[PDB]
């Protein structure tokens, strides 16, 4: 797979205040997410946890609490102002992990080189009674 | 600059849609498939804003939709004029109102309701009313049913004038933008015009008819021979023998020795013990002195000419430290979007409604009003529920101006943008104030009703026990009452009689007003009140603050504002979006108006109203438990919910039979109610499957597919249900004990 | 006498009943003038009272222990007057809107979209229609006769 | 003018006016049959 | 793995989900079993919230991509603290 | 008497320390 | 994050930083007697002067006992939080950085054991309190009302 990460670096962060939408206890001890993007100019943009800032010129760099915000903000940023970014998770030892294309392609059309995790090849109807596999661990979407 | 511009003839007065439903929504013009085709046709008829894309066509269809309102509110007043006219005892009632109930409605004697016209006295049948219109009417010196009838049709008239107006501003000439955008001119005028003028012309309209044949009325005598308004305008010698100083003409007012009208126009306040209400020489100086408030206030802006303020030019100054740039660009907001409008005004007309119900009870304008009992309660009661239902209606559509017209790029500002930064901050504490009153308020009465039902009245909370007092109203209230001494020497007595201090208005054998103390029931009475205030305004304001985007859905917003909820996912998700908010605010909003309305109730009847003897005794309505029995929730079932509520229940086979019936209904409905409030849809949706199976076994499978209601109209006729059969039940309630005993 | 039960046109209880009510009514009358309008609907609707009473009198309603009319709907036709009758005068009529209706359905159901004349009636067609009621119990009875009254095994779609 | 057939044979005017008559026919049934308990004709 | 993801050969490869999937979860690939010649695949479940938006719009014969819930987690429960 | 020995233990102290070997226990992790 | 006057001034900062919750330069042991005593002098005044015998000539040690008693309850309410909170051996979770940014040693007081000293201490000084608080009403008791 020719589709190497970008390994996020340490670029300026988006003009604003700072407010009560940051991180908490959770980002500092489980997990949090950074999303980067390159701006075409500065531009006013509602971040997804409240009001509204401003963007610089070149690379960004915004940190949020989880990742469903932070996707939100990029299809924002995808159907509003028409730029691509990414997103990447960290962890308290230092570890940095490369989440959203997975190949730089969105995952809305077909790139090949994806598995088929979690297929099943029978209509709905064709699942079974929970008796015919029951005291098993076993489970009829299964 | 600002011109006359306007446009011709848009829509033509043609019948092609009537025929075709949801013509203004693209999918409903289409066809009803299934049967929830007909529930959205009605709940977006009114959704103007999802109809087009620019103010203009919303605008003009609001200055239609004004028209119509006032059409129908034209109507109304004819229909109650006429009423008067033709079907009341009205000139009876005028012979002597000291002991003859208003009636204005009879019933056709068809079914058995002839016991409906029950017996009220001066040689009439007919419901007994409690709107009030009589003091109106005797105020303005109607006196003969020759003017409620002229009166009703000139209503008619002026209600098919408006619908035509509004028919041709719509279709033939509609106004422009650059007309409704401009609002400078809009409050000029207003002020000016329409507020101070009318007051102006009501301040003639009572020196010069009112005053005059109240005074005769007073004098006492048959209002067949009093001498007629305009017999009073045109021959002068009538009002010269009344009030010397009217004799002069116009002299002594141009001429600045304006005391010499000290006579009609003064400052006594108080009441007048003749008739309880309000001194008509003070109502009319004070209606003349707001005219010309008014007036001079009008002249703020500027408009076409050189010299006023503009409404943009205010704002952008004021620019603080703390908050930064201030209000700039504000002015664009609050004029390029109508829910931000719609929303200010409903909440300051809430809450002018509700000081109105407030100082109407306590300072009755209008003459043998405040010995009416039912008519002032009922007043009261209703001004306060209409004030409740604004201020909601106005949380809600500040909330859709949240949720649709509001963005940065354009329509930007840097005080709400603050306001939005910090919101977790401002729900946060507003809802521990909430427990903390909750606690504090409400525990205090479960501790004194255990420690009650334990056989410990010593360690109870009241004057007798364990004492709270509430000096800061009885400290008002001293101060209010000797401050006629030095403060105000103009006047002649406390600006009302609640006051502490003074004595007692009574009229036939029946007090009006007197002093009102304040004991530790009222103290806790005034905190439940805070804290059930304070947990709506949480409520509703958490609903607006997170309308747009919470930390739960990151893009709520996206979703818009009615949707039902977002899935059962991440836990659960029902009841996120702002509507769901305010249908949750309903509720607490209903249950602070009821518990100020009982409160209300129980006050009046057991520490004002009530009878006088011939001596002078005071026997109230209840006997004056309040104070002994409000502080324990036992003692508001046993003293004032049970006992109070014998009148509407032994009510059959009375005049008064009507309120007994509506008395079971109403908690009827208040039942069913929870039939849609408890339950869901799902279930709803199989059991129509198999009604439908059932049906199209016999060839009767109708075309429109039958659908269990979505969840949001689901929620909505709950609530609707739910507030009728309670706001019923306590009008039932009301009417019948207090016109029974009363 | 279905238990006992007399007929107030010979029970006691009744009588008071009628007297307490209309001495009531008479009390209430003398506040008026003697020919004043409501008074004169006073009287009247006394007088009706009256002759309801008096009705009541006529047709052997057997009566309660406590002065009040009490139906006998056990079946035998001697107190018919009261259940079977009138439910089989309802019969018909729930009958008649029963079948109009759906005979109506039936005939508007071969259009193009039939939900457009389900919300808006074709009032020429309905009034074509309407009428047959005189016919709900003969006709369907056919229908069941020739088995064009239910389906088998269309269940979903028509 | 059609339009304005088509738009009455909607359904909520029609109802209104059927529902209006109906209530007539029976309120005038009982002013002239004033409490008509029985079925006293068989 | 917290909750589950499951798609059926009633796939009409219309690619409705994708875009309205809120968390990147599901994503096409290469099939041969309709016109698109393209199928869903789910192997991102660990971000799978659970809201049903993505089977609230497969317009299919019943569904085509059904959304089994399971055990809970910290990730797939919108925490944020 | 006895009932002045028992009623408080049954109602103070017995809930007291089932309630806090229950915390104990809901709250442990091998 | 927003910093307001509130949460950011120097006189603020200063004072939440001077009382002994956050002076990690003392053992906690110490601190923890020293909040238990000062809570002890604190909940002594209402539970005493509102109690349910307030009108009787033993409320003074009535109020005292069970000001006593709710303290019991509260160190038995601290080392339960502490057994399930904190582990035996392993490491601290108190802020180990300050406003600067000097790298602080993990604080003691956030420990298993330190948690502890800090619990016993903490009952000592709540019945300390509570002592002195009856001595100073009961016997030296003039210039108050009560
Ligand atoms: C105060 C009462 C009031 C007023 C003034 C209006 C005003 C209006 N309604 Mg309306 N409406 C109301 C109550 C009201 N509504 C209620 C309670 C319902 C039931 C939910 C509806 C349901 C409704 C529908 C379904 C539609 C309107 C429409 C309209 C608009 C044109 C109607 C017209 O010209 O008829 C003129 C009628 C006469 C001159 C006389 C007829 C008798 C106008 C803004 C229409 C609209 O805005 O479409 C874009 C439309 O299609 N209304
Ligand atoms: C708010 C408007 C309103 C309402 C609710 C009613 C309600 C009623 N009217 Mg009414 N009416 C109204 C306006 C209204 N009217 C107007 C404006 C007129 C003047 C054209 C009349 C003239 C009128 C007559 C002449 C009669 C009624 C009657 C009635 C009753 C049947 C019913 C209580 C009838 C009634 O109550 O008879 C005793 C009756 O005969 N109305
Ligand atoms: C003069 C004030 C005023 C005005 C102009 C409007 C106008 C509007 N409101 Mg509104 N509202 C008001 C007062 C007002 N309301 C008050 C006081 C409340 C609090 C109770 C609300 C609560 C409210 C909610 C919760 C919603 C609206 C909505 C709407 C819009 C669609 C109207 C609709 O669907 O009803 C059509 C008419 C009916 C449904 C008839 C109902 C009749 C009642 C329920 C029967 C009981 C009456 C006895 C429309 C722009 C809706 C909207 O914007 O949708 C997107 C919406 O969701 N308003
Ligand atoms: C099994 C329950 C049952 C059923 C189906 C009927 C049905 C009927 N009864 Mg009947 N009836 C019932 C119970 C029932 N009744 C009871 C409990 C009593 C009182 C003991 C009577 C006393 C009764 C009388 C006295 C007469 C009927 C008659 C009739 C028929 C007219 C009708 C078919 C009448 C009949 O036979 O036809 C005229 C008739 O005269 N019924
Ligand atoms: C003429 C039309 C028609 C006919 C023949 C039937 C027939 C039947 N319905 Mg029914 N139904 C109808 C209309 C009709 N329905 C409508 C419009 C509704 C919605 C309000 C329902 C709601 C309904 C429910 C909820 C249930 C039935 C049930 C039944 C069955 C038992 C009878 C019963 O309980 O009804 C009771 C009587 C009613 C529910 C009253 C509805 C009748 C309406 C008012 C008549 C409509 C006439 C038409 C719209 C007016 C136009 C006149 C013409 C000029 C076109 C029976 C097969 C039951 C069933 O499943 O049995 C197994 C049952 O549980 N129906
Ligand atoms: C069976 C349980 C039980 C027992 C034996 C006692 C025992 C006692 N209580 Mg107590 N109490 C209890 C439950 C109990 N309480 C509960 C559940 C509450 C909360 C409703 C209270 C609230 C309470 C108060 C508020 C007061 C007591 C007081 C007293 C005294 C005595 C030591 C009094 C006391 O000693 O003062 C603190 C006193 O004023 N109790
Ligand atoms: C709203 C909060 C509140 C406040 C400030 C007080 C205040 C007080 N309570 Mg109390 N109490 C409350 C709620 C409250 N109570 C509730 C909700 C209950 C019922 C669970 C009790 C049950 C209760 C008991 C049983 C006793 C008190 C006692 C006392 C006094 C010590 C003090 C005056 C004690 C007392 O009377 O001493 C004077 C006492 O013995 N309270
Ligand atoms: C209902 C609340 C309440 C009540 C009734 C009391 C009652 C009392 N307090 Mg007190 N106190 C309270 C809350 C309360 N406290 C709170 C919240 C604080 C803040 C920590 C204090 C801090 C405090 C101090 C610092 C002192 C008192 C003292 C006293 C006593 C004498 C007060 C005097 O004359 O001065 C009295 C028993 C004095 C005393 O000698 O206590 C025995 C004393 O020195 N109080
Ligand atoms: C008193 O407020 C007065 C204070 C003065 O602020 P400014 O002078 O910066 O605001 C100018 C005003 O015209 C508002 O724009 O208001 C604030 O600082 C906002 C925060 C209020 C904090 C209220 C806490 C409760
Ligand atoms: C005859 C008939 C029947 C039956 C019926 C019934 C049974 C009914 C019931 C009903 C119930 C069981 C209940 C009801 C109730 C009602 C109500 C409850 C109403 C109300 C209304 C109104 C209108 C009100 C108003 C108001 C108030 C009072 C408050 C606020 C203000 C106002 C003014 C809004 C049958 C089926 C056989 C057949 C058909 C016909
Ligand atoms: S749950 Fe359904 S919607 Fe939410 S992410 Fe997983 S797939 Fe997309
Ligand atoms: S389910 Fe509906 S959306 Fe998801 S893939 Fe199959 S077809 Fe496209």
């Amino acid at each position: 797979g020719f589709v190497p990460p970008q390994l996020d670096p340490s670029t300026p962060s988006p003009i604003f205040g700072g407010s009560t939408g940051g991180l908490l206890r959770k980002a500092q001890v489980e997990e949090f997410y950074v999303i980067t993007w390159t701006s075409p100019k500065e531009q006013v943009f509602e971040m997804p946890t409240g009001g509204a800032a401003i963007m610089r010129e070149g690379p960004n760099l915004l940190k949020l609490a989880r990742k469903e915000q932070c996707l939100a903000l990029g299809n924002r940023l995808r159907s509003k102002y028409k730029i691509a970014y990414q997103f990447y998770r960290v962890f308290p030892n230092g570890e940095v992990q490369y989440l959203h294309p997975k190949d730089g392609v969105y995952p809305e059309k077909v790139n090949a080189g994806r598995q088929g995790v979690g297929q099943n090849f029978r209509s709905i109807g064709k699942n079974v009674s929970p008796i015919e596999v029951k005291f098993t661990g076993k489970n009829s979407f299964d | 600059e600002v011109k006359i511009v306007v446009d011709r003839d848009p829509v033509k007065t043609s019948f092609e849609e009537w025929a075709r439903p949801g013509h203004f929504s693209r999918t409903l013009a289409k066809g009803p498939d299934t049967t929830t085709w007909i529930w959205n046709l009605h709940a977006d008829a009114h959704d103007f804003d999802s109809h087009t894309g620019d103010l203009e066509e919303i605008s003009r269809k609001v200055f239609s939709a004004h028209f119509g309102q006032l059409s129908i509110i034209f109507l109304w007043l004819s229909g109650m004029y006429f009423h008067g006219a033709r079907f009341s005892n009205y000139e009876a009632w005028l012979s002597d109102p000291t002991h003859i109930g208003p009636s204005a409605q009879v019933v056709w004697p068809i079914v058995g309701q002839e016991i409906l016209n029950g017996d009220v006295g001066g040689g009439f049948r007919g419901i007994q009313i409690t709107s009030g219109f009589f003091q109106l009417w005797r105020a303005s010196g109607i006196t003969s049913e020759l003017q409620l009838y002229c009166t009703a049709i000139g209503a008619l008239v002026f209600a098919a004038l408006m619908l035509f107006a509004g028919w041709f501003h719509y279709h033939k000439a509609a106004p422009k933008l650059a007309w409704f955008q401009d609002v400078e001119s809009m409050l000029n005028h207003h002020l000016a015009g329409l507020l101070g003028l009318g007051s102006l012309s009501w301040a003639g309209h009572q020196i010069h008819v009112s005053l005059p044949i109240n005074q005769f009325l007073d004098a006492g005598v048959d209002p067949k021979e009093i001498p007629l308004p305009h017999e009073f305008i045109l021959n002068r010698d009538l009002l010269a023998q009344l009030y010397p100083s009217f004799a002069e003409g116009a002299t002594p007012f141009f001429t600045l020795n304006w005391s010499k009208y000290a006579e009609f126009l003064t400052f006594r306040g108080g009441l007048d013990p003749v008739t309880g209400g309000l001194w008509l020489t003070d109502i009319a100086h004070h209606h003349l002195a707001i005219a010309i408030l008014f007036l001079i206030a009008g002249h703020m802006y500027r408009t076409n000419w050189g010299i006023g303020h503009g409404l943009k030019d205010i704002l952008e100054a004021h620019k603080g430290p703390f908050t930064g740039q201030g209000h700039k660009g504000l002015y664009e907001i609050l004029t390029t979007s109508w829910h931000a409008q719609l929303s200010l005004n409903l909440a300051m007309l809430g809450s002018t409604t509700i000081v109105v119900a407030h100082h109407m009870y306590s300072m009755p304008p209008y003459p043998y009003l405040a010995t009416d009992y039912g008519t002032q309660l009922s007043l009261f009661t209703h001004h306060m529920w209409i004030g409740g239902f604004l201020i909601v209606g106005a949380a809600a559509h500040a909330a859709i101006f949240m949720v649709r017209d509001y963005d940065p790029t354009t329509r930007y500002n840097d005080l709400l943008d603050r306001v939005l930064r910090h919101r977790d901050a401002i729900i946060s504490h507003l809802n521990w104030v909430c427990i903390f009153l909750g606690f504090h308020s409400f525990g205090l009465y479960i501790h004194n009703d255990t420690m009650s039902a334990l056989g410990r009245p010593q360690d109870m909370f009241s004057d007798t026990a364990i004492q709270l007092q509430p000096i800061f109203a009885q400290w008002v209230q001293n101060i209010h009452a000797t401050a006629p001494g030095v403060t105000a020497p103009g006047a002649t007595t406390s600006t009302s009689l609640t006051w502490g201090g003074g004595e007692l208005v009574a009229v036939g054998g029946k007090v009006a007003l007197l002093p009102i103390p304040l004991g530790t029931a009222d103290f806790l009475v005034h905190h439940i009140h805070a804290f059930t205030i304070h947990v709506t305004v949480l409520i509703l304001l958490k609903g607006v603050l997170f309308a747009r985007s919470s930390r739960l859905i990151p893009d709520k917003a996206n979703l818009g504002f009615r949707f039902p909820c977002d899935g059962p996912g991440r836990g659960g998700t029902c009841q996120v979006s702002a509507w769901d908010h305010v249908f949750l605010g309903l509720f607490w909003m209903y249950n602070a108006i009821s518990v100020v309305i009982f409160h209300f109730s129980w006050k009046m009847q057991s520490d004002v109203w009530g009878t006088i003897s011939d001596q002078g005794v005071v026997t109230h309505i209840t006997g004056g438990n309040f104070a002994q029995s409000s502080i324990t929730i036992n003692g508001w079932l046993r003293d004032f919910l049970w006992a109070q509520a014998s009148q509407v229940i032994q009510s059959y086979g009375s005049s008064l039979s009507a309120y007994g019936l509506f008395f079971l209904g109403a908690h009827f409905v208040w039942a069913f109610s929870l039939m849609f409030l408890f339950s869901g849809r799902g279930y709803w949706q199989e059991l129509i499957e198999s009604i439908v199976w059932a049906h199209n076994k016999l060839k009767v499978a109708p075309a429109t597919q039958p659908r269990a209601l979505s969840i949001i109209q689901g929620r909505a006729v709950g609530v609707t249900h739910y507030l009728l059969g309670g706001i019923a039940t306590t009008w039932a309630f009301f009417l019948a004990r207090i016109i029974a005993v009363g | 006498d279905i238990a006992g039960l007399t007929p107030c046109k010979e029970s006691k209880a009744f009588a008071k009943r009628e007297k307490q009510s209309v001495k009531k009514l008479n009390s209430s009358l003398k506040k008026y003038a003697p020919d004043s309008a409501p008074a004169l609907a006073i009287q009247a609707t006394i007088d009706k009272t009256k002759r309801r009473f008096e009705n009541y009198g006529k047709f052997g309603l057997l009566c309660g222990s406590d002065g009040l009319p009490h139906l006998i709907v056990s079946g035998d036709q001697r107190h018919w007057g009261e259940f079977i009758t009138p439910g089989v005068l309802f019969l018909y009529i729930a009958g008649w809107i029963g079948w109009v209706g759906r005979s109506y359905l039936i005939a508007v159901s071969g259009e193009k979209k039939p939900a457009m004349r389900e919300i808006i009636i074709d009032v020429e067609l309905a009034a074509r229609i309407i009428p047959r009621g005189f016919i709900w119990p003969v006709a369907a009875y056919r229908e069941l006769i020739n088995g064009d009254l239910v389906v088998d095994d269309a269940d979903i779609g028509y | 003018m059609r339009d304005i057939k088509t738009y009455l044979s909607v359904a909520p005017v029609l109802s209104t006016l059927w529902f209006g008559a109906l209530a007539g026919l029976l309120i005038e049934i009982n002013r002239l049959f004033p409490d008509a308990l029985s079925f006293p004709f068989f | 793995m917290s909750h589950s993801v499951k798609i059926y050969d009633t796939c009409i490869g219309c690619t409705q989900c994708v875009r309205a999937c809120p968390t990147d979860v599901l994503e096409m690939i290469p099939w041969d079993g309709c016109k698109a010649k393209q199928i869903a695949s789910a192997p991102r479940t660990e971000d799978c919230v659970g809201c049903k938006r993505c089977e609230s719009a497969c317009p299919t014969d019943f569904l085509s991509v059904r959304v089994y819930l399971g055990p809970e987690t910290t990730r797939s429960m919108a925490l944020s603290y | 008497n006895l009932p002045s020995i028992f009623v408080p233990l049954v109602g103070l102290v017995f809930p007291a320390i089932a309630m806090t070997s229950l915390f104990l226990y809901v709250q442990k992790k091998k | 994050s927003l910093e307001t006057p509130v949460t950011s001034s120097p006189l603020v900062a200063w004072y939440l930083s001077n009382l002994p919750a956050y002076r990690t330069a003392v053992s906690p042991l110490l601190r923890g007697i020293e909040v238990g005593l000062a809570h002890g002098y604190l909940l002594v005044g209402p539970f005493a002067l509102t109690g349910p015998l307030r009108n009787t000539p033993v409320h003074g040690q009535a109020g005292t006992l069970g000001a006593i008693g709710l303290v019991s309850i509260l160190s038995v309410c601290l080392t339960m939080y502490g057994v399930a909170s904190f582990n035996e051996g392993e490491p601290s979770t108190a802020p180990v950085l300050t406003l600067t940014g000097r790298k602080k040693e993990a604080d003691k007081l956030q420990t298993a054991e330190g948690w502890s000293q800090f619990t016993g201490g903490f009952f000592f000084g709540g019945v300390s309190g509570a002592v002195w608080a009856y001595f100073l009403l009961y016997v030296l008791d003039l210039p108050y009302f009560f």
